[PDB]
RNA sequence: GUGGGAGAGGGUGGUGGAAUUCCCGGAGUAGCGGUGAAAUGCGCAGAUACCGGGAGGAACGCCGAUGGCGAAGGCAGCCACCUGGUCCACCCGUGACGCUGAGGCGCGAAAGCGUGGGGAGCAAACCGGAUUAGAUACCCGGGUAGUCCACGCCCUAAACGAUGCGCGCUAGGUCUCUGGGUCUCCUGGGGGCCGAAGCUAACGCGUUAAGCGCGCCGCCUGGGGAGUACGGCCGCAAGG
């Protein structure tokens, strides 16, 4: 289930793409590994690098309670 | 000069009239710092991750810019300086990065 | 007297902490591994934790409590015995979610955490 | 910056004098000045009342401007920045575009040939001056009133600074120099900035003349008089103080409170200073 | 930073030739170019070691290349140092 | 030179939220805290636990990696400015301009020192409680320098890869970071692992040599006495 597939076209800058990059934060607001991203070394460097922007500028949390 | 593009929120609860007046004092701001309107994005409100200044919402505004690179410090400052703009940003302009 | 509320768990290594409130937030009984009658490192334990929870929420519903949601905090035993108590204890248990703190690299721990 | 002397005389080796590099008028602006009646720490009666006062250096007292509401909207450039002998703080010449001249406390910060201005509109910057509600909460201010149109009261001396911390009602909330948190009124007029010749604090006296060119008269210890000049008085030898530590005057003097409990004040002081 | 333009005119002044690129003339202004920008940027930013080896480099270089100048051509080595006002 | 690239490289100026602490309002009751178990301690003068408001300082969770950068010490939220090194492709310019480097000069973790700020957390010294034969410790409750900022000192280290710099030559497999191509893969430049030949007292090293060679530098000559003494230079002192 690696969320880049799941997409099609994106920008890795673009730090108000809200709707897309929230996808890229877990159940509980945190930065997605790799791992699960499918983004290689590069790109989760400019993924995370704006993801942290867009937190600033409040449109992604910086954490998230965790309901089970 | 260099390509920019100005970030900022501001008090969601305000009239449309007010409103209109920070921005009346950010657009003599921009002008009086050189600064040269290109593109220019007002998507409002918007339901935030976060509160700030302990309100769930908040007004946006974005233009793309042209100024010079010394200049650009001293303009934040003084974007910042009414009680009503909330946070600016401005971020260097560069070219989209793809992927898929 | 209210209908819907909160209830709080404050676990921690040597002692679990056991608040019920109201919607705003405040407080309507509270119960722990010490008032239930343990001392020392008793109070830590999850039958103790166990206790606490279940004398919390008799003590909630006497004022007419029903309905709550669970509010976690800490990685204590007590822990998920505490849990199991709420449901268990006669109310309706909403919704379970937790709130540990944890900070982004704050202040320097005790020497104990490093 | 502060000046060293190289030890040529005894007293040289430790001495060190201000820097006097933002001063760019070396003359007192006529119009202003008036004569300092000099006092000696003696009261009307004759008496002194404030010991060990007399012998300094003449000084020409300059007029300050501490109200600055006087005149709203009207803009002045920063003529000169000169010397001040009433004060710790230097002083800065304004000429009014109205023509009309005026001295100001100098912030830090201030340059010679910029401009200010006064009023509920000015712009929050180095030299202006606004009621206490129009300045940003946070930013630092001096040259502060305590009530409206009494005057500039609080950070007058080199260096210090007020600062903003919030508002309630009609009032704001200022933390001053000594770090007490208290209420002022928001009609009361303050100056944005602090005020300059911080590094006035550094210098080094440097012999017992120089204290005496500042009007200061030698004091003379408790323990080194007899028990009717005083409570330390007395003894064979040198002594302890034997009791409480006491002014001449017999009151309490390491510790102990005087501040008036009952007065009307406290009511807008939230919390007493620290260190 | 210094740009393409402002560069052109150093290269432009110094070239023996009228292609010329990195001769040890143009080699040299290039060098003297960034030498005392870096210098100014020092004389405020005291603290930033880092860049002043940068610099020590730079004065190293530009230091060899006016040995092998003044070692081929005395008459010449004289005639860049004037233009560019550089021995102390 | 021209054209591009990656990066916690360095300096200045701002600014974001999580958390700890203190203060304020609320609501609430008999305990909280801590350990192996305890005590000290805090708490009906209303603690803990919970909700709201506020103050201030320090450090940046996830990303984060067997990763990246720097000559080394070291460098991690984010934003802008100023600035250094370095790789790549084109094969355009200069024409041996190179290498090394006694002295010199600069940089140099922590602790430490000077003047002034700042001080939330942590914590030498110190106090108290436990343990114990003793406990000037380990464990627990408190706590001052300091840890942070500016400027100026100190110049040490298991400052390590215990491996001086540069150049050329001597099989390959694989993993990774970062440019470029004709994008299977080929080619450069860095970061790991296993291994040819060879080296090694062995352990191990092995195109990142500790292999085969050249240049220049620093260094060793039994253990202790001793990094001591004396002399000398440096430092405010510590001390180098
Ligand atoms: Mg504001
Ligand atoms: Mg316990
Ligand atoms: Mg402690
Ligand atoms: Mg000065
Ligand atoms: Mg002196
Ligand atoms: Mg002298
Ligand atoms: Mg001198
Ligand atoms: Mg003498
Ligand atoms: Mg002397
Ligand atoms: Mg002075
Ligand atoms: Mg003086
Ligand atoms: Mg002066
Ligand atoms: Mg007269
Ligand atoms: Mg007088
Ligand atoms: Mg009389
Ligand atoms: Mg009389
Ligand atoms: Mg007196
Ligand atoms: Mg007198
Ligand atoms: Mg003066
Ligand atoms: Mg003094
Ligand atoms: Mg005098
Ligand atoms: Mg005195
Ligand atoms: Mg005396
Ligand atoms: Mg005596
Ligand atoms: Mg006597
Ligand atoms: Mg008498
Ligand atoms: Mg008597
Ligand atoms: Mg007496
Ligand atoms: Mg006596
Ligand atoms: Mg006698
Ligand atoms: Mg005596
Ligand atoms: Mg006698
Ligand atoms: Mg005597
Ligand atoms: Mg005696
Ligand atoms: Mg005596
Ligand atoms: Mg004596
Ligand atoms: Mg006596
Ligand atoms: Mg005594
Ligand atoms: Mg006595
Ligand atoms: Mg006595
Ligand atoms: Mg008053
Ligand atoms: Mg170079
Ligand atoms: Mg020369
Ligand atoms: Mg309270
Ligand atoms: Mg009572
Ligand atoms: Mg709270
Ligand atoms: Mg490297
Ligand atoms: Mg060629
Ligand atoms: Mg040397
Ligand atoms: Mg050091
Ligand atoms: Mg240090
Ligand atoms: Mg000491
Ligand atoms: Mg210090
Ligand atoms: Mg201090
Ligand atoms: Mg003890
Ligand atoms: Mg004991
Ligand atoms: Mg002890
Ligand atoms: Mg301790
Ligand atoms: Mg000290
Ligand atoms: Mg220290
Ligand atoms: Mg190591
Ligand atoms: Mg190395
Ligand atoms: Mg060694
Ligand atoms: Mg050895
Ligand atoms: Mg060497
Ligand atoms: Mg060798
Ligand atoms: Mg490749
Ligand atoms: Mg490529
Ligand atoms: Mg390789
Ligand atoms: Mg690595
Ligand atoms: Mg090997
Ligand atoms: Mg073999
Ligand atoms: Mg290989
Ligand atoms: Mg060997
Ligand atoms: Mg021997
Ligand atoms: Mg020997
Ligand atoms: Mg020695
Ligand atoms: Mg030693
Ligand atoms: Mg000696």
């Amino acid at each position: 289930a690696k969320v880049k597939a799941t997409l099609g076209e994106f920008d890795l800058r673009d730090y108000r793409n809200v709707e897309v990059l929230k996808r890229f934060l877990s159940e509980t607001g945190k930065i997605l590994p790799r791992r699960r991203t499918g983004l290689s070394a590069k790109e989760q460097r400019i993924l995370a690098k704006t993801i942290k922007r867009a937190r600033i500028l409040g449109l992604l949390p910086f954490t998230e309670k965790l309901v089970r | 000069m260099r390509r920019y593009e100005v970030n900022i929120v501001l008090n969601p609860n305000l009239d449309q009239s007010q409103l209109a007046l920070e921005k009346e004092i950010i657009q003599r701001a921009l002008e009086n710092y050189g600064a040269r309107v290109e593109k220019v994005e007002e998507l409002g409100l918007r339901r935030l991750a976060y509160p700030i200044a302990k309100d769930p919402q908040g007004y946006f505004l974005w233009y793309q810019v042209e100024m010079p690179e010394d200049r650009v410090n001293d303009l934040a400052r003084e974007l910042r300086i009414r009680d009503n703009v909330r946070r600016v940003m401005v971020v260097k302009s560069q070219e989209p990065f793809l992927a898929n | 007297q209210v209908a819907s509320g909160r209830a709080y768990i404050h676990a921690s290594y040597n002692n679990t902490i056991v608040t019920i409130t109201d919607p705003d937030g405040n407080p309507i009984t509270w119960s722990s591994g010490g008032v239930i009658g343990y001392k020392g490192s008793r109070k830590g334990t999850p039958y103790a934790a166990q206790l606490a929870a279940l004398d919390a929420a008799k003590k909630a519903m006497a004022y007419g409590m029903q309905s709550v949601d669970v509010i976690v905090r800490g990685t204590g035993a007590g822990r998920e015995q505490a849990i199991r108590a709420l449901q268990a204890s006669g109310l309706q248990v909403k919704s379970i979610v937790d709130d540990t703190p944890v900070p982004h690299n704050g202040c320097r721990p005790k020497k104990k955490f490093r | 910056a502060v000046k060293k002397f190289k030890p040529y005389t005894p007293s040289r080796r430790f001495m060190t004098v201000a820097d006097f590099s933002e001063i760019t008028k070396t003359e007192p602006e006529k119009s202003l000045v008036k004569p300092l009646k000099k006092t000696g720490g003696r009261n009307n009666q004759g008496r002194i009342t404030v010991r060990f006062r007399g012998g300094g250096h003449k000084r020409l007292y300059r007029i300050i401007d501490f109200k600055r509401w006087d005149k709203v909207g009207i803009p002045a450039k920063v003529a000169a920045i000169e010397y001040d002998p009433n004060r710790s703080a230097r002083i800065a010449l304004l000429h009014y575009v109205d023509g009309e001249k005026r001295y100001i406390i100098a912030p830090d910060g201030l340059q010679v040939g910029q401009q200010v201005v006064a009023g509920p509109d000015a712009p929050i910057q180095v030299g202006n001056a606004l009621p206490l509600r129009f300045i940003p909460v946070g930013t630092v201010v001096h040259a502060v009133e305590l009530e409206p149109k009494k005057g500039a009261k609080l950070a007058r001396a080199a260096g210090t600074s007020a600062q903003i911390q919030g508002r309630e009602g009609d009032y704001v909330i200022l933390r001053l120099p000594s770090g007490e948190l208290r209420k002022v009124h928001g009609e009361c007029y303050a100056t944005v900035g602090a005020v300059g010749n911080a590094d006035h604090k550094n210098i080094v006296l440097g012999k017992a003349g120089r204290s005496r060119w500042l009007g200061r008269r030698p004091h003379v210890r408790g323990a080194a008089m007899n028990p009717v000049d005083h409570p330390h008085g007395g003894g064979e030898g040198r002594a302890p103080r034997g009791r409480p530590p006491a002014s001449p005057w017999g009151w309490q003097t390491k510790g102990l409170k005087t501040r008036k409990r009952r007065k009307p004040s406290s009511r807008f002081i939230i919390a007493r200073r620290k260190k | 930073p210094i740009t393409k333009e402002e560069k052109q005119k150093v290269i432009q002044e110094f070239a023996r030739f009228p292609g010329d690129t990195g001769s040890t003339e143009v080699q040299v202004a290039l060098l003297t170019l960034r030498i005392n920008r870096l210098s100014e940027h020092l004389k405020v930013h005291k603290k930033d070691h880092h860049s002043h080896r940068g610099l020590l480099m730079m004065v190293g270089q530009r230091r060899r290349l006016l040995r092998y100048l003044q070692r081929e051509d005395p008459e010449r080595y004289r005639a860049l140092i004037e233009k560019l006002g550089i021995r102390g």
